[PDB]
């Protein structure tokens, strides 16, 4: 809350989560293996998120956006092999599928975005950030609401510096910013899609249920 | 609810 | 074309192709839905007529055109109704004789939890005073990004319309930081009005007597 | 679709 935009992408950047490793039965058994072990690795990482601890509502913001930054971590990974998903260093997967081909489609597209963009690291864990504090916001009380908008602004700021200090202008900074954030609007539209297929450890499940 | 233990 | 207007003649386009505030005809579940379903039904037609003056919409495919208007059809309706609904706080103004309230939220089974993301939009809109030029811009971004993943020329219209956001926020007082915050806090909110089109898109197949077009609608998000 | 041709008209 009074870090240095320098200092804000530090501390994201350092409470990165790891990178970890893992028919039609059995590759869901894996991504649902997967998942459930990235969900306790991604709760770690919501408390070293800035502000976030100055809340209660943080079981409502991870239940609200776990699979939007499981998916936006996925899209991260896969940025760099194009045509294919990398779930993990030992698990690339392509488009060659029941239901989910359109949702690994949406993730290509999703990559394949990020790429042309030339994403750089300390956007992504700003955006992911972003995705932790706004995605359940509006469903709560009022007095964290506004404290969550003052991180949410912090963070803004954050990205700009970043695209300032590339030589973009002004406007570039502008649309660059616009850009970005209207991928959130994606990746919440595959979230929602996904959590739709979805309906398998108890924390999984937890998560799962909130969104009946 | 699990996910209140674990955040503590 | 579109890539060839000023800011202020981005803004003007837009207000000028506004759709009508429609009336609804003069509760319980299925009188609920009727009354929703003609009117969204009627507000289509108007809406489709809106797109193509929307700049940089007829220079698509049609094909491109009607997969943007498929996709994006109930989040500019709820845009809309979230937009007209501010200066009546704690109530939505779906027609200006059809105000409702929560409680009367309640007949449609699932529907109360779309009201309350509904309201508070409406809420969010009143905190950040949304004014119309910005509002005509939100609905616009809506149609062209909310389909484009699933371009190159979109993109550019897109980034116009950005410009277009930051003209009118630069021409209001606001410094450059507040120029990024607004921006930014705006197209959050689109995150969230594409959370309550797919949740309300999974509602109406829970239900699914819908028309023709309406049906041909939400098949495409079968 | 019925929709091809609204947006012709
Ligand atoms: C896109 C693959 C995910 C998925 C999510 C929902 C589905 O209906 C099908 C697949 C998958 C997943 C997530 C949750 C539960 C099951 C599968 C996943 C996503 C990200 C990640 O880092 C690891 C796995
Ligand atoms: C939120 C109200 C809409 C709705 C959408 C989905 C539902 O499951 C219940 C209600 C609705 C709607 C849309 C399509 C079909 C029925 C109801 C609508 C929204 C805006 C508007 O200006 C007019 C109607």
């Amino acid at each position: 809350l009074s870090l240095t935009a320098d200092q804000m992408v530090s501390a994201l950047l350092d409470a990165e989560p790891p990178i970890l490793y893992s028919s039609e039965a059995s590759m869901m058994g894996l991504l649902t293996n997967l998942a459930d072990r990235e969900l306790v690795h991604m709760i770690n990482w919501a408390k070293r998120v800035p502000g976030f601890v100055d809340l209660t509502d943080q079981v409502h913001l991870l239940e609200c956006a776990w699979l939007e930054i499981l998916m936006i971590g996925l899209v991260w990974r896969s940025m760099e092999h194009p045509g294919k998903l990398l779930f993990a260093p030992n698990l690339l997967l392509d488009r060659n599928k029941e239901g989910m081909v359109e949702i690994f489609d949406m993730l290509l597209a999703t990559s394949s975005r990020f790429r042309m963009m030339n994403l750089q690291g300390e956007e992504f864990v700003c955006l992911k950030s972003i995705i932790l504090l706004n995605s359940g916001v509006y469903t709560f009380s009022l007095e964290e609401k506004d404290h969550i908008h003052r991180v949410l602004d912090k963070i803004t700021d954050t990205l700009i510096h970043l695209m300032a200090k590339a030589g973009l202008t002004l406007q570039q900074q502008h649309q660059r910013l616009a850009q970005l954030l209207l991928i959130l609007s994606h990746i919440r539209h595959m979230s929602n899609k996904g959590m739709e297929h979805l309906y398998l450890s108890d924390l999984l499940l937890e998560m799962l249920d909130a969104h009946r | 609810k699990i996910l209140h233990r674990l955040l503590q």
